C-alpha cells in the first residue's frame, strides 16, 4: 500500500511550467504499477488486501499501461481506430483535457528567395584515443563513378538555376543527369547555330 | 533556479567490500563472531587476526 | 480553391463532392513540375528574313507553350510567356546565341502563364549581368490572387514570391527610403488597342501589334505580326477550341466579342495558341464549332451572344 | 440436438475477398467458437451438450481412476464447455501427485477462457491441496487471492465461491501457514477471516449437521448461543483452555 | 487582397530524428466501447444469497433442488413448493425463511409454474403489503417476487412496485438493468400504458442504464403505448437514449414486426403509429443520410356586403 | 524488468524509417523432477526399428 | 525515477564533459603545413 | 540559431512517447510455478498449442 | 495578416489508439459504492461505541455500592479507551491503581489501548481515505 | 505585397484541428530583426534573471516579448510610411492618430 | 489542510530547512550543460576564457 | 441551486448533533482527583461533592 | 509593463475569431438529444443539487 501510494503521488505531482509544454510527464510513472503487481505476485502478497481507493488507482494505471497478447493481436484494427476518431469528434468536450505560449510564439528566420536560388541553410549544413600511427599506408588497392550536371564551368550556363535541384536525386541520378547533359548539349548547339545563321544572313 | 528537489552526490564507486577501514570498538568487541577473508585477517595495516589474538 | 468559411465547413455537399471528385483522398493532386527526365528541347518554328520564332510545346503540366521572338537584326530576343518549367534552358539558349532579352509579354496573368516569371527574370538577368514585363494592368485581380492558385495547384515554392509587376514601376509612387527598389523597363498596355498606334517596335521595322481580347481573362492581350502573318492568341483561340469561361472574371459575351475582333485578318494567318498545336485562322473559321455557334447565334438574332468552353483549357 | 452445426459463407464478392484478406490472425477459430459456444439466456453455461456428453463422462471416469495424462488427452478433443465436474476430477487426480503446475494450468484454462466454469469452490480447494502438498507459499497466497476474486468475477460475471468453500480453503491455508510459522501470511488470512466474521464457522457447520438430522426427524430448528455451546467442540475447547494457558505461561517464561 | 498568414520528402543526409512527440491516448482517455456484448456477463437477474452457513448446511438437502449461482436444476417446482410448505414453518428464523422463499420464487419463475403469488399471500403478504406495516422485506425477496411476476406475468407487479417507490421500501434504486428490462418486457406484453409510463419515469429517476436495456424489451414496452398522453411522454422520452441506441431500437422493432416475429413467445401487436414515430425519431437523430382574426373576417364580409359583391 | 520496460519502449521514439528487434538471453532455473521423469532398467523386451517407423511418431 | 538524476542534479555533473562548439571548431580548424626548407 | 535539428531526442519527448503506449502482459515473464507436463499442450482447442 | 480556419506517408511516432480510461457514469458509480462502504464503516463504529457506552452505564448503575472484580473493570476501561472514551476510563484505572490491582502487563495494555485502535480504524476507512500516513495525522486532532 | 523588401513582414500560423490550440503564431523575420531581438533579450536576461526569483515565471521566460517584437518589426523597416503603418497596427498611436488626439485636446482646452 | 502539516511546516521553517509543501511540484532547474552551452553560445566560443 | 437548502440541512444536522452531545455532557460524571481529594462535578460545573478516598 | 500586456492581446484578435469559429464546429459535431445515459453523471430532469437527488 505505501509503495503504490508513493507511486501514485509521484505520478500525480505536476511538473515545471516549461516542461508542461506537451503533457504531464510524470504520468509515465504509473507504468511501473504492473511491475510492482508482478513483484507482489512473486512475493506472495495478495493484491486483494489493498484499500479500495488504492485499488481504484491501480486499476486506472493498469487500464492505462497494460494489454494482453490476445488484445494486442487485434490492437490496431482500422475499425477500432476509426471508432476512436469518431468518438473523439462526438465527445471531446467530455473527456479531452484541452476541452508556454512564448514557446510556440517566437519569430523565425524565413528564406525569402526560392530554394534553387538560395541554397537552404539546413541543406548546406548537410588508433586508441587515450594512449596516443599516422598514415600507415593502409593498402586499399589490395582489397576492394560520379556524375555532374555538365554546366559547372560554362560562361553560357547560368550558375544559379532550377537545375540545382537535380543535385539531390539518387535513385536515377545517372539517367537524369545524362538526359540533362543531352538537353544542354542540344540547346547550346542550336543557339550557336542560330548565332552563326543570324551573323551570316 | 537551481532546483527544489534534494541533491545527492553520485554514489561512490569505491568497493566498500574490498576497502578495509580502521577498526572500530564494536567491531573489535564482536571480532570473536565476525567473518572475513584471509586479507581481512592479515591486512597489511590492520591485522584483525593479531587484534583477535591480543 | 476558396477560403473555408463556417458554411464551407458545415456543408455536407462539400464533403460529398470532395469524396467523389478525388476519391478517398479529399484533396486534389494538383499539377506538379515536369521532371527533367522528360523535358524536350527548344525547336525553331519559323525562319524569316526579319524575325525568327523558337518555342517549346508542352512547357507545363498545364500543357502551355513557350515562345520567343528573335529580331535577327538587333540580336534582341523577347519571350512571350513565362510558362516554361525550365527557364535555364532558355537562358543557356540565348547565351549560346548571343542575344539580349529585353521584354516578357504577358498576354494575360493566369497561373499557367505567370508561374515561372520570377525564375525567368532571375536567371536571364543573372546571365545578362534590366528585363521588362509588358502586361495589361486590368489583371491586378489575377496578380494578387496568384498565391491562391499556387496553393490550390500545389506549386508551393513559387507561392511566397512577390511578382515583378507589383514592384513600384514608373506609374507608381516611388519609395522614400531613409537617407542612411524600382523597375524602369516594364510597360503597361492599354485596353484601347488601335490598329494604327498601339504596338511595340521590335526593331528593324517590325511592329508587334497587341490586341485587347478579354473574355477568358479581364486583361487578355493577343499579339499580331502583320508582316509574317503570325498571331499569338493565347487561351483565346485553339486548334478546335476557345478560351474557358468557368473562371473568375471570365465572361462568355466578351469572349465572343473578342472572337469577332478577328474578322478582318487574312485567312493564311497562322495562330500559335498558348496551349496545344498550331492552327490557321482559315481552319478556325471553317471547322471550329465554337466560332460557328458564335456566328450562327448572331445570324439568327441573339442580342447578347455568349460562347465559351467549360471543360478544360489546353 | 438435431440443429447443432454451423454453415459457412463463400468468397464470391470482391468486398468479401478483401474482408478475408484483412481478417485477423484468429478469425475462423474465434468466430466458430463464439457462434457455437455462448452463455444461455438464463445464465446457465453451455455445458449440457449431448454429443460431447459421453466424452465428458469418459473424462470424469479417467480422472477419478487417476489417469491424468489420458484425461488430458481426451480433454484435448473437447469442442464445447466442459462441466465443472470435469475440472473437479482433474484437480482431484492432480492433488495426490502434488502437481501444482498441472492443476494451475487446468484452472487457468477453465477460468478466464471458458466463462469461469472452473472457478468453483471444490476446484479451488483441490488447487489449495496441491499447493499445500508442494509447500508452495507464494501459490498458497495466489490461490487465496484468486478465491477472494475481483469485482469483474464477483459482480459482473457473478462467478463467486460459496461461504463454506471459502472457509474450508482459508482454514487449510491458515493451518499450513501456522504449522510452518509464516507469521505475515497467517496474519493476512486471519485478518480476512475476521473481516468475513468466519471464526466460529466450524461450530456453525456442526450445528447445521445436527439441524439437518433434526429436520429429517421432523424436530423444530433454531440457532442460539446455547445451541452453539451444546456442541462437543466448544465445551471441550473450554475444558482444555486452562492447560493451554499454563503451557503459554511456561513457554513465555 | 487581404494577405493570409503562411502556414508550414525527407532527405537521408538529415538527422532523421523524430520531429515532435505525440500524446493522443493520454490527452483523450477513451472509455472502452465495443459493438459486441460481454461474453462473460451474467445475462440474468441476480438475487443476492447470504444465507447463514449453519442454516444453509442444515437445509442443503432441500436447497440442492433450487437454482444456485449460474445453476438451474430442472426439478419440478411442485416438489420445491411442497418442501417449503412442509419445512419453512418448522424453522424459526425469519431471514433464512425469506431467503428460501425468494429462491423458491426464482425456481417457480424459471419453471413457469405460476401460483407462487399464493405463497406470497400465505407468508409474505401480511407483514409487508397487506396494510400499513413497517416491516421491510429483504431486497432478495423483492427481486425474486418481481422477477417471478414478470416471467409469469401477473398484475401484482404494480402493487409491489408502488411500495418499492421512494415513499416506502425505496428499493427501486437498487434494481439492475436486467430486472428493469424484464419488468418493461412483462408490462409491455400485458399492455399497461400507465404502468409503462410509471416504470420509465422511475427508471429515469433512479438513473439506470437506459441504453443498456434489452432492445427487445424496450421495443415491446414502446409498442404497448397507445394513449395520447403517454404517447407524448414517449415522444419526449426517446431523446434520453443514445444516438446509437435509437437506431438499434428502430432496427429491432422493424425486424420483430417483419422477419423475427417468431422469436417472441407471444406475437407483437400492430402499432404503426409507434413504428412511424420511432422511424422518424431515428432519422432525426441520425444524419441527413383568434378573436381578432374572426373580427377581421367578419368586418371584411360586412364590407363586401356593403359593396354589394355578396347580394 | 524496469530496464526491460525502458528498453522495449524504444520502438516508440525510434528514428525515422528505422526498425528494431530485441534478443534476450537470460538465466532461468529448470527443475528435473526425477519422479515424473525417472530412471528405469531397460525393459525385458527392447524396442526394435519397427517402433520407429514412418508415421510411428503418431 | 524516469529522468535520471545525472541529468539535472548539479552534484552528479561530469567535470570532464566539454561544450558542444569548441571540439567541432577545433576539428574544422585548418593548420598550414609545416613548411621546411627542402621537403 | 537556424536549421537546428537535435541530434538526441529530449528526455521530455522520450517520456511522452513512452507514456503514450501500453505494456504487454507477458513481457514480465514470471515462472514461479513450473512447467505443466500433461495439460499445457492439451489445453482447449480454441487456445491450443 | 488574416488567418484561414481550415479543419501516402504515415506517422510512426503517433501511437495506436486504444481505449484507456473510464466513463462518467462508471466514475459516478465508483463514487457511490465507496460512499456506501464509508457509511457501512461509520455505522459499524457507531453501533459498537453505543454498545460499549451502554455497557459502561449499566455497569456503573449496578456498581453504585457494589465493587466488581478488577478484571471486568480492566476490560471495560480497555474497551472504552479503544473506542476513544479515554476520559470515561480515567476513573476506572485510577481506582484500580489505588486498589493496587494493576500489574506490569496491565499498565502497558491500558497505555496501548489508549491509542484508540478502533477509532483509528474508523478514521482510516472513513476520513483518511485508507491512507496509513494520514491516519496518524487525523488521529492527533481528537 | 508591393511594399518594400525590408518593410513587409508576414506571420506564420498553425492551429491544431483536434485540441484547437495554437501550435504556431510567429513573425517571419530577417537577420537584422532577429539580431535586434537577440540584443534586446540577451541584455534583459543579464539582469532580470538575477533580480527575479523566477519561481513561477520560468527560466526560459521572454521578458516584454510583445513589446520587443513590435519594436523589432518597426526597427527593421526602411520607410517612414511603413513604420507609421506598423505603428497604427500596434494599438494605433501612430503619428496621425496622436496628432488627431492632440487636435481634440487643443479644441477642448479652448472650450 | 492538516494541523499536523501546518505544525510540521512551521517547525521545519524554524529549524531552517526546505518545507515539504515546496516539494509538491518537481522543478529540475537548468542543468550545468545547458548553462555552459548558453554561456559559450552568447560569448562566441569564449575564446578569451579558453 | 438549492444552496441555502443544502447549507441549512448541514447546519441543522450539525446543531442537532451538538445538542445531542450536550444532553450527554450534562448527564455525565466528571471526577477530578488531586492528592486524594476527589471532586465530583456535573457537566455544567456544579460541584456535586468534595470527598476524600 | 502595461504596454507589453496590451500588445500581447492585440495580435490574437484573428486567432480568437478562428478559435470561436472552430468552437462552433466542434459544437455541431456532438451527440444529438440530451447526453446519452452512459456519458451522463447527473440525473436528467433534476438539478444535480436537488435535495431529492436520490429516490
Ligand atoms: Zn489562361
Amino acid at each position: 500500500e505505501l509503495y503504490l501510494r508513493s507511486i501514485m503521488d509521484h505520478a500525480n505531482t505536476p511538473t515545471s511550467e516549461p516542461l508542461q509544454s506537451f503533457a504531464n510527464i510524470n504520468v509515465v510513472e504509473k507504468k511501473k504499477v504492473p511491475l510492482v503487481l508482478a513483484q507482489m505476485d512473486e512475493l506472495g502478497v495478495p493484491r486483494t488486501h489493498l484499500s479500495r481507493v488504492l485499488m481504484d488507482e491501480v486499476e486506472d494505471s493498469l487500464r492505462k499501461f497494460q494489454t494482453y497478447r490476445s488484445r494486442f493481436y487485434e490492437w490496431g484494427r482500422a475499425v477500432k481506430q476509426f471508432d476512436f476518431i469518431e468518438f473523439r469528434r462526438r465527445n471531446g468536450w467530455l473527456y479531452d483535457l484541452h476541452l508556454a505560449v512564448a514557446t510556440a510564439e517566437i519569430p523565425a528566420f524565413f528564406n525569402e528567395r526560392p530554394a534553387w536560388e538560395r541554397p537552404p541553410l539546413e541543406e548546406t549544413l548537410y588508433g586508441d584515443i587515450y594512449y596516443d600511427s599516422l598514415h600507415d599506408r593502409s593498402p586499399t588497392w589490395m582489397n576492394e563513378r560520379y556524375d555532374r550536371l555538365y554546366g559547372v564551368n560554362h560562361p553560357d550556363i547560368a550558375k544559379i538555376g532550377i537545375r540545382r535541384h537535380l543535385n539531390v536525386e539518387y535513385v536515377n541520378r545517372k539517367e537524369v543527369v545524362e538526359r540533362d547533359a543531352a538537353l544542354m548539349k542540344k540547346t547550346l548547339s542550336s543557339g550557336r547555330r542560330l548565332r552563326h545563321r543570324v551573323e551570316s544572313s | 533556479t537551481l532546483h527544489n528537489q534534494r541533491s545527492a552526490a553520485p554514489e561512490s564507486s569505491v568497493s566498500q567490500s574490498h576497502t578495509v577501514n580502521a577498526p572500530t570498538v564494536d567491531e573489535c568487541e564482536m571480532l570473536a563472531e565476525r567473518w572475513g577473508t584471509m586479507n581481512y585477517w592479515h591486512n597489511d595495516t590492520f591485522p584483525r587476526l593479531v587484534v583477535f589474538l591480543k | 480553391s476558396y477560403t473555408p468559411n463556417l458554411t464551407s465547413l458545415t456543408n455536407q455537399v462539400n464533403r460529398s463532392e470532395r469524396l467523389r471528385k478525388w476519391g478517398s483522398v479529399g484533396v486534389p493532386p494538383g499539377f506538379p513540375r515536369i521532371p527533367r527526365l522528360e523535358a524536350k528541347g527548344i525547336a525553331i518554328l519559323h525562319e524569316s528574313p526579319k524575325v525568327i520564332l523558337a518555342g517549346r510545346s508542352r512547357c507545363n503540366n498545364f500543357d502551355s507553350n513557350q515562345y520567343m521572338l528573335i529580331n535577327k537584326a538587333t540580336k534582341r530576343c523577347l519571350l512571350v510567356d513565362a510558362s516554361d518549367d525550365w527557364p535555364d534552358d532558355w537562358a543557356a539558349f540565348i547565351g549560346a546565341s548571343d542575344l539580349t532579352l529585353t521584354h516578357v509579354f504577358l498576354t494575360h496573368c493566369h497561373i499557367d502563364n505567370i508561374i515561372n516569371l520570377n525564375a525567368f527574370l532571375t536567371i536571364c538577368g543573372s546571365r545578362q549581368k534590366e528585363i521588362g514585363v509588358m502586361w495589361c494592368p486590368a489583371e491586378e485581380c489575377w496578380v494578387q490572387n496568384f498565391k491562391r492558385s499556387c496553393e490550390r495547384y500545389g506549386r508551393f515554392e513559387e507561392m511566397h514570391q512577390v511578382l515583378p509587376m507589383m514592384c513600384r514601376s514608373l506609374y507608381t509612387p516611388q519609395h522614400l527610403v531613409d537617407p542612411v527598389h524600382l523597375r524602369r523597363n516594364d510597360v503597361l498596355l492599354s485596353a484601347a488597342t488601335n490598329r494604327a498606334t498601339s504596338f511595340i517596335d521590335f526593331g528593324n521595322g517590325v511592329l508587334l501589334y497587341y490586341i485587347f481580347s478579354p473574355g477568358h481573362s479581364p486583361g487578355h492581350m493577343m499579339l499580331h505580326i502583320p508582316t509574317e502573318r503570325i498571331l499569338f492568341s493565347g487561351d483565346l483561340l485553339f486548334f478546335n477550341k476557345v478560351g474557358r469561361v468557368d473562371l473568375p472574371w471570365a465572361t462568355g459575351v466578351r469572349l465572343a466579342e473578342s472572337l469577332r475582333l478577328l474578322e478582318a485578318l487574312p485567312d493564311n494567318t497562322v495562330v500559335v495558341p498558348g496551349h496545344g498545336r498550331m492552327t490557321t485562322l482559315g481552319r478556325e473559321r471553317r471547322e471550329n464549332e465554337a466560332l460557328q455557334q458564335c456566328y450562327q447565334r448572331q445570324e439568327i438574332g441573339k442580342q447578347e451572344v455568349s460562347v465559351g468552353f467549360n471543360e478544360g483549357y489546353l | 440436438p438435431n440443429r447443432v452445426g454451423l454453415n459457412a459463407a463463400t468468397l464470391d464478392c470482391r468486398g468479401r475477398i478483401y474482408r478475408w484478406l484483412r481478417r485477423g490472425p484468429f478469425f475462423q477459430v474465434d468466430n466458430y467458437f463464439r457462434r457455437s459456444v455462448k452463455l444461455n439466456r438464463d445464465g446457465t453455461l453451455p455445458t449440457d451438450f449431448v454429443h460431447e456428453a459421453p466424452l465428458m463422462r469418459k473424462i470424469i471416469r479417467l480422472a477419478h481412476r487417476g489417469h491424468l495424462k489420458a484425461a488430458c488427452e481426451e480433454y484435448r478433443r473437447v469442442t464445447t464447455v466442459p462441466p465443472v465436474e470435469v475440472y473437479r476430477a482433474l484437480t482431484a487426480c492432480c492433488v495426490p501427485g502434488a502437481k501444482l503446475a498441472d492443476a494451475v494450468s487446468i484452472f487457468e484454462d477453465g477460468n478466464s477462457k471458458l466463462f469461469y466454469v472452473s472457478r468453483d469452490g471444490e476446484v479451488l480447494h483441490n488447487l489449495m491441496r496441491c499447493a499445500i502438498a508442494a509447500r508452495h507459499r507464494a501459490r498458497i497466497m495466489w490461490v487465496y487471492n484468486v478465491m477472494r476474486g475481483r469485482f469483474y468475477e464477483n459482480v459482473v460475471v457473478r462467478a463467486e465461491v460459496d461461504l463454506i468453500w471459502r472457509y474450508r480453503i482459508a482454514m487449510i491455508a491458515l493451518e499450513y501457514l501456522l504449522d510452518h510459522e509464516c507469521a505475515e501470511e497467517a496474519a493476512a488470512i486471519y485478518s480476512y477471516l475476521v473481516e468475513e466474521e468466519l471464526l466460529r464457522c466450524d461450530v456453525h457447520v456442526r450445528v447445521g449437521l445436527h439441524m439437518r438430522e433434526a429436520i429429517a426427524a421432523g424436530k423444530p430448528i433454531t440457532l442460539n448461543d446455547d445451541v452453539m455451546n451444546a456442541t462437543s467442540l466448544v465445551r471441550d475447547a473450554t475444558a482444555v483452555a486452562p492447560e493451554v494457558a499454563r503451557e503459554l505461561q511456561r513457554r513465555h517464561a | 487582397v487581404n494577405p493570409d498568414t503562411s502556414p508550414m520528402h525527407w532527405h537521408y543526409n538529415l538527422p532523421q530524428g523524430m520531429e515532435r512527440p505525440h500524446s493522443v491516448n493520454r490527452t483523450f482517455a477513451a472509455p472502452f466501447q465495443s459493438n459486441h456484448s460481454l461474453v462473460n456477463k451474467y445475462r440474468g437477474v441476480w438475487i443476492e444469497f447470504d444465507m447463514h452457513p449453519a442454516f444453509s448446511v442444515a437445509l442443503e438437502p432441500q436447497l440442492r433442488k433450487l437454482p444456485r449461482g449460474r445453476t438451474l436444476p430442472k426439478t419440478p417446482a411442485e416438489e420445491v413448493i411442497a418442501d417449503y410448505t412442509a419445512l419453512a414453518p418448522l424453522v424459526d428464523d425469519e431471514k433464512t425463511r425469506d431467503l428460501w422463499l425468494a429462491k423458491v420464487f426464482q425456481h417457480c419463475a424459471f419453471q413457469r409454474c405460476g401460483g407462487a403469488m399464493e405463497l406470497w399471500e400465505r407468508y409474505c403478504h401480511q407483514r409487508f403489503t397487506a396494510e400499513g406495516a413497517t416491516a421491510k422485506p429483504p431486497l432478495s425477496l423483492v427481486k425474486s417476487v418481481l422477477f417471478y411476476c414478470n416471467k409469469t406475468d401477473n398484475s401484482g407487479w404494480r402493487a409491489l412496485f408502488d411500495r418499492c417507490l421512494k415513499d416506502g421500501w425505496n428499493y427501486t434504486p437498487l434494481f439492475d438493468t436486467a430486472q428493469w428490462s424484464f419488468m418493461l418486457k412483462s408490462i409491455g406484453r400485458m399492455g399497461d400504458e400507465d404502468g409503462v409510463r410509471a416504470v420509465l419515469e422511475e427508471m429515469l429517476d433512479v438513473q439506470a442504464d437506459l441504453d443498456r436495456v434489452e432492445a427487445r424489451s424496450v421495443v415491446i414496452a414502446l409498442n404497448a403505448v397507445t394513449n395520447a398522453d403517454v404517447y407524448e411522454f414517449v415522444k419526449k422520452y426517446l431523446f434520453n437514449f443514445g444516438e446509437r441506441k435509437v437506431k438499434f431500437l428502430r432496427t429491432t422493432y422493424s425486424d420483430l414486426r417483419g422477419h423475427g416475429a417468431g422469436k417472441l413467445r407471444i406475437p407483437l401487436k400492430e402499432n404503426d403509429n409507434m413504428y412511424y414515430h420511432v422511424c422518424w425519431h431515428s432519422s432525426i437523430r441520425s444524419p441527413r443520410q383568434n378573436a381578432k382574426i374572426d373580427d377581421i373576417v367578419k368586418d371584411k364580409i360586412e364590407k363586401w356586403k356593403a359593396e354589394g359583391l355578396l347580394p | 524488468t524496469e530496464f526491460e520496460k525502458r528498453m522495449y519502449d524504444i520502438r516508440h521514439w525510434l528514428h525515422r524509417q528505422t526498425s528494431c528487434e530485441f534478443h534476450t538471453i537470460y538465466r532461468r532455473n529448470v527443475i528435473h523432477d526425477s519422479a515424473v521423469f525417472p530412471t528405469e532398467h531397460d525393459p525385458a523386451t527392447p524396442t526394435t526399428h519397427e517402433h520407429h517407423r514412418m508415421f510411428s511418431f503418431a | 525515477a524516469n529522468i535520471p538524476r545525472s541529468v539535472w542534479d548539479p552534484a552528479q555533473h561530469n567535470p570532464n564533459w566539454s561544450d558542444s562548439y569548441g571540439h567541432d571548431i577545433t576539428n574544422r580548424r585548418a593548420w598550414p603545413a609545416r613548411k621546411w626548407t627542402v621537403g | 540559431r537556424m536549421g537546428y535539428i537535435p541530434r538526441y531526442t529530449p528526455w521530455e519527448w522520450i517520456a511522452i512517447q513512452e507514456a503514450d503506449q501500453p505494456l504487454i502482459a507477458e513481457q514480465i515473464r514470471q515462472d514461479n510455478i513450473g512447467t505443466s507436463y500433461f495439460f499445457s499442450l492439451n489445453r482447449y482447442w480454441r487456445y491450443k498449442a | 495578416k488574416t488567418t484561414v480556419p481550415s479543419y501516402k506517408p504515415q506517422n510512426q511516432w503517433e501511437g495506436v489508439y486504444y481505449y484507456s480510461g473510464i466513463t462518467k457514469r462508471q466514475r459516478h458509480l465508483i463514487l457511490l459504492h465507496r460512499k456506501r462502504e464509508r457509511e457501512a464503516h461509520m455505522r459499524s463504529f457507531n453501533i459498537s461505541r453505543a454498545s460499549v457506552l451502554q455497557r459502561l452505564e449499566q455497569l456503573s448503575g449496578d456498581r453504585k455500592q457494589e465493587s466488581l472484580p478488577p478484571h471486568v473493570r480492566l476490560d471495560l476501561a480497555v474497551r472504552l479507551a479503544q473506542h476513544g472514551l479515554y476520559q470515561q476510563a480515567t476513573p476506572i484505572v485510577d481506582e484500580l491503581h489505588h486498589q493496587k490491582a494493576l500489574h506490569a502487563g496491565h499498565y502497558a495494555l491500558l497505555i496501548n489501548a489508549l491509542a484508540c485502535p478502533r477509532l483509528g480504524q474508523r478514521i482510516l476507512h472513513c476520513d483518511a481515505q485508507c491512507d496509513p500516513a494520514l491516519t496518524y495525522k487525523l488521529l492527533g486532532d481528537e | 505585397a508591393s511594399g518594400a523588401p525590408d518593410d513587409q513582414v508576414q506571420m506564420q500560423t498553425d492551429v491544431d484541428a483536434n485540441s484547437r490550440e495554437v501550435l504556431s503564431a510567429r513573425y517571419l523575420f530577417n537577420e537584422r530583426r532577429l539580431q535586434f531581438c537577440d540584443r534586446f533579450q540577451n541584455f534583459f536576461q543579464s539582469k532580470l534573471e538575477n533580480s527575479a526569483a523566477s519561481d513561477s515565471n520560468g527560466h526560459e521566460k521572454q521578458h516584454l516579448f510583445s513589446l520587443m517584437e513590435a519594436c523589432a518589426v518597426i526597427f527593421g523597416c526602411e520607410t517612414e510610411a511603413a513604420r507609421e503603418t506598423y505603428y497604427r497596427m500596434f494599438l494605433g498611436l501612430d503619428s496621425e492618430t496622436l496628432l488627431e488626439e492632440d487636435e481634440a485636446l487643443r479644441n477642448r482646452i479652448a472650450d | 489542510q492538516n494541523k499536523f502539516d501546518i505544525m510540521r511546516r512551521e517547525d521545519r521553517l524554524s529549524k531552517g530547512e526546505q518545507d515539504l509543501t515546496e516539494r509538491n511540484t518537481i522543478h529540475y532547474g537548468v542543468p550545468i550543460q545547458q548553462i555552459v552551452d548558453e554561456f559559450v553560445f552568447r560569448h562566441r566560443n569564449a575564446r578569451g576564457e579558453r | 441551486s438549492f444552496r441555502y437548502t443544502n447549507n441549512l440541512i448541514g447546519a441543522l444536522k450539525h446543531r442537532l448533533l451538538l445538542e445531542s452531545s450536550y444532553r450527554e455532557i450534562a448527564s455525565r460524571k466528571f471526577i477530578g482527583n488531586c492528592r486524594g481529594v476527589e471532586v465530583v462535578c456535573s457537566g455544567y460545573g456544579t460541584v456535586l461533592a468534595v470527598q476524600l478516598t | 509593463i502595461v504596454l507589453n500586456e496590451q500588445l500581447h492581446t492585440v495580435k490574437f484578435f484573428d486567432l480568437k475569431i478562428g478559435d470561436a469559429i472552430r468552437d462552433i464546429l466542434q459544437l455541431l459535431q456532438r451527440e444529438t438529444g440530451v447526453g446519452s445515459s452512459v456519458n451522463r453523471d447527473t440525473p436528467v430532469g433534476i438539478s444535480p443539487n436537488n435535495p431529492e437527488r436520490r429516490v
